[PDB]
Order: structure tokens, then C-alpha cells, then sequence
């Protein structure tokens, strides 16, 4: 999850891919159902738990 | 040894300058004052030899002067420099903006005959212009710390974009610690109402720190500010109350008039 | 097509953000406005598909309103977006600080239903705080375009750091000339003398654009500004002339006393 | 050679710190001419653009 957020923050191609289908990109980068749900719902305090 | 203070900007991983990231990468030791946990994890992966300066803040509700905390942070940084380490301080945003520890450590390192410098970084102010699509140069710009604006005589130019920083703690003080946010912000509204109508649209801005998160850009009437939920990162943007008007006195001295402006 | 406007900062190669460099690298086409040939060479190695926006500034003896230069730059950028290109605009410093082209292109692109955004960069002001060892956050700060200061009714707060940008064209009304004259600067000094004494120490600041280069940090009395050698890249810093005074009216409402600060 | 050196010096913190310790030795080690080194040490930016 930390590795994904770092890559997404640094890589303009990944950032654009992510914007076009966040859930598909997050699945491809091996994020959990709970992690993806926490991201899509803006549950920042739940993202703490799962990091 | 040597000292370089760098900023990470606001956004995780991507907003640090190429050179500033290189300084962190090649450092013998890094002293960090980063928020988050994602920010701290990113830093530790880039260079594992990190000392977290956060340790020097009062813990367990102990009374601890900010002056004492900063002195302990600066002493920790200088101990590494003195020992001969290529020392880098990793700060949030711009290492010289709303930060005294970097300026203090650089002054003290130079005084002890060490190489020390600050690398500029992307500040919350830099993020605000980009996120809001506003140019400080369009009609000019004035920035004050919200408490300094309340405590001291600072009459704004209402043709400018006026920024009040640290709006969440506006008028906060040991004397006014039992006053409530709403009470202190209502006093600020009445102060600003000298120049800005109560229905004047203002903007509560919070720059995003994660790439999965959008910035806070909340447009509300000035009168509604005291009811607003504010964060330590919250900034108040007050757009102009007045259009620009010709400076006839200076235009006269230049021997021109409005119709002459290209 | 899409538009991303990025800043390259002031220093060659190293002052661009990691993400901003990534946008340039992955761009179909880059529109550039960079400080010098070293920066141009750096950009061309990153991405060979560069169009230099410098070409739209008045050249060989042509009289051209700077507004028409900016319009032609915006049109050139939008033509790439309209053609379906993943377009990046690379401007020196912060692309949205004392710069209208990026703001204009993003507005126009959004109006034509294209994805557009601006990435913040390191501005000349960001370099100034670092080089002068100033914390502007706590201290407060103000910025005006020098000419707008002269042509329109602006009031600075003389207790707070004052930056006048584009000082080298201060009072040049036509927008067809890229310098001003000592008589225009003398009129600006007289204007400033309302709040700032004639012997008030001001600083002509030029951030270094090359890594082998020291910044210009030239201290001089305000009175000598009209004799000073100014460059297009010159910014004027006017430190506070006036001591802070307590806001007794507001301190009273807060129930706090001066003694307490 | 001069442009390649300035680009690397601008973004490489190890090279920049080496350059601060011994500018002439670093410039020699990166293939700069005595003419180029003189222009750098005399801070003559106009002459550098030339060379
Ligand atoms: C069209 S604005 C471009 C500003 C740029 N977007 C930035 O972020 O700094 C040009 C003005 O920026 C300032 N400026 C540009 N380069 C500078 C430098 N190297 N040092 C100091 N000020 C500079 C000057 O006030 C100059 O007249």
C-alpha cells in the first residue's frame, strides 16, 4: 500500500492510468478489497490501520 | 561535516525537487520533521538512517517551552554535523516557511565554520495558486499569519488576494485558551468586515498530501467562517473586495493616461 | 488530447519536482519557456519533441504588444491539445506565479472539454526566502507587479516584507519594450517614499539559474534604485520600514493584553 | 561536454558536494577546458553560454 502510494505520487503515467480507473489500477498493483474500499471512500483513518 | 535542509513539498514522493531527493539519498544521516506515516515510510525507504525530530516535542502533556524543543532539535542536528556526518534535514513543504529549526540550524552550523544551506521546496502557498488557478501577480498578494493579523495593525489592500495562514488557531493564546474557535473566528469576521462585506465569498483551502486525495477548496460567505470545521493545515483565501482603479497621481508624473496603457 | 502545465524551478535540471519531470518525460509534445540554452538542452534530452514558446516574443525589430505574444503562446499550446496530443507546458519557476499563459491555456482547454491541470513549481520568491534565510510565513509577505503598483492604486503594509516583481520594466506602459528608464524608477522611488525612507536598504535579488552561479543579493538605499543595473530576472525586496503596533481594538475583544505578547 | 556537466551538477547531490570541496578538480575530471574553468571561477555567465 505504501509502495503503491509512493509510485502513484512520482509516476505521471501511473497517476493518469489511476485517474481513468482507480479500482482496476489498485487491483493490478495487488491492493486488498478493504484497502481499495478505504481509498474509494476517502477513509484516511482506516488507511492508517492497513498500512 | 555539512548541513543541507530540504523540503518534500506537500504531496507524497512526487513534489520533492530532483536535487533535494538526491541530497536525502546520499546523506550519512537524515533528521526528519514529516507528518503522515506514508511520508515517514517513504523517507526511511529512500535513506534508512533517519532520526525523527518529533521525539523532542512535549509528550505525556508535560509542560515544554517550544523554544526548548527547537533548541534540542537544533542541538541534535549540529551534533551530527560536528561528528563529521553529511547531514540532511527533511522538512515538510518549503524548509524555510513556517519553520524556525532549519534557519536556526543553518545559522549555528555557519557560525561553527560548517558548510550549511537551505534548498527551496514547494510550499502550501505554491499549491494554493495551482489548485485555485489564481496568480498572486493578477491584482497583487498579501500573506499574514491569522493571529499576527488580529494581534497587530495590518490593514489589507482589498484589491489583492489576501491569505490568512493558520486560520484554525486565529487569536489562540494562553490567555484566550478558554474562548472557543467559533468565538475567536467571529471576532476575525468583525475585523475583516471593516473592508469585506459579510456575504463576501472566501475560500478554506487545504493542499492534498496523498495522491488519492483531492485538496479542500470550500467556498463560503465570510459570515459563515466561525461555524466552519478547520484543520491545522487550513488556510483562508480572501479574494479582492475592490477592482483595480487608475493611480492618476503617478500616471500624471509618467505623463500618460489610462487610454495609453497597452 | 490533454494539458499539464509544470514549472522547472530556477536552477538547471535539479529544481523540477520528481512528478513534473515525469510529466515532461511521458509527454507527446512539450511547449517550453526556459531561462537559457543549458535548460533548453536539458529539456530536449528529457523529451526531444519540444516547441520553444520563446519564438512568440517580438523578434527582429518587430513592435508587438506582450498580450499578443501570450495569446499566440496559448493558441500554439491549445492547437496541440485540439490535435489529440498529451501536451505539457514547461515554464521556468512556478507556472502560475507572475505567469498568465498556463492559467489561460488551462481555462481555454477546460472550456473546450479537455482535461487540464497545473502542477506547482519552485518560484523566484521560494528561492528568495531560502537565499536570504527569511521565514515569510510567520513574518508575513506581499507581492505586486512593479508596473501595476505604479499604474493602479495599491497600498503596501510597511511592517511586512514587500516584493516588486518585473522591476526592470517598472512603468513601461506600452508592453512593447523589455526595459524601462531611470526617470520611471525615480517616479517609483518617490511613490515608495510615502512609506519607505529614501535611505531605506532594499535588495535587488536574482536567483541563480546555473549550479556554478551565486545569486545576486545586492543591498542598496532605495534612493539609488534608479542608477542600479536591472535584468529581466531582477526582483526588488523592500524589508519592513515600520515597527508593529498592537491591534488594541481586537486584543480587547479577545480579552488579551499587550503585556501577554 | 559543458552542458552535460552543468546538467549533472544541477541534479546530482554527490557531485554538487564534491564540486563545493574542489571545483577546479571536479571540472577537470568532467572534461572542462582551462578556458571554461576560468569563465566559471570568474563567474562570467555570458562567456560560458559562448563556450
Ligand atoms: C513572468 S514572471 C515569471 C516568474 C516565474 N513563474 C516564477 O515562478 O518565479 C518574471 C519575473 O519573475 C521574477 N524572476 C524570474 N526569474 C528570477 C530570478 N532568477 N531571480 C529573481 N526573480 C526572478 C522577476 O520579478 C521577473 O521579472
Amino acid at each position: 500500500l505504501s509502495d503503491f502510494f509512493t509510485q502513484l505520487g512520482q509516476d505521471a503515467q501511473l497517476m493518469e492510468d489511476y485517474k481513468q480507473n482507480p479500482e482496476a489500477v489498485m487491483r493490478a498493483h495487488g491492493l486488498t478489497d478493504e484497502q481499495i474500499n478505504a481509498v474509494m471512500t476517502g477513509d484516511m483513518e482506516k488507511l492508517k490501520t492497513l498500512s | 561535516g555539512s548541513l543541507v535542509c530540504v523540503g518534500t513539498g506537500l504531496q507524497l514522493a512526487g513534489q520533492i525537487s530532483v536535487l533535494s531527493r538526491s541530497y536525502i539519498e546520499h546523506a550519512d544521516i537524515v533528521f526528519s520533521l514529516l507528518p503522515d506515516g506514508f511520508s515517514q515510510r517513504w523517507l526511511t525507504k529512500l535513506n534508512p538512517n533517519v532520526i525523527n525530530l518529533q521525539q523532542f516535542y512535549a509528550q505525556n502533556g508535560e509542560v515544554k517551552n517550544r523554544r526548548d524543543t527547537y533548541e534540542q532539535m537544533v542541538n541534535a542536528i549540529l551534533d551530527a554535523v560536528r561528528a563529521g556526518k553529511k547531514t540532511v534535514c527533511a522538512l515538510y513543504g518549503h524548509p524555510g516557511v513556517f519553520a524556525c529549526v532549519s534557519h536556526m540550524a543553518i545559522t549555528r552550523a555557519k557560525a561553527e565554520g560548517f558548510s550549511a544551506k537551505m534548498e527551496p521546496g514547494i510550499s502550501a502557498e505554491a499549491c494554493l495558486w495551482a489548485d485555485l488557478g489564481i496568480d498572486p501577480g493578477n491584482s497583487g498578494h498579501q500573506s499574514f499569519e491569522a493571529s499576527q493579523f488580529m494581534f497587530f495593525n495590518h490593514v489589507p489592500d482589498p484589491t489583492t488576494h489576501l491569505l490568512l495562514w493558520q486560520i484554525a488557531i486565529a487569536g489562540e493564546h494562553t490567555l484566550t485558551q478558554f474562548h472557543t474557535s467559533s468565538d475567536r473566528l467571529q471576532i476575525l469576521v468583525e475585523q475583516l468586515n471593516q473592508w469585506y462585506p459579510l456575504d463576501h465569498e472566501v475560500v478554506i483551502y487545504e493542499a492534498a498530501n496523498l495522491p488519492i486525495q483531492a485538496p479542500r477548496i470550500e467556498r463560503l460567505p465570510l459570515a459563515n467562517l466561525p461555524q466552519a470545521h478547520l484543520m491545522p493545515i487550513s488556510t483562508l483565501l480572501i479574494p479582492p473586495a475592490k477592482k483595480l482603479e487608475y493611480n492618476y497621481a503617478i500616471l500624471a508624473k509618467l505623463g500618460i493616461g489610462p487610454e495609453d496603457l497597452g
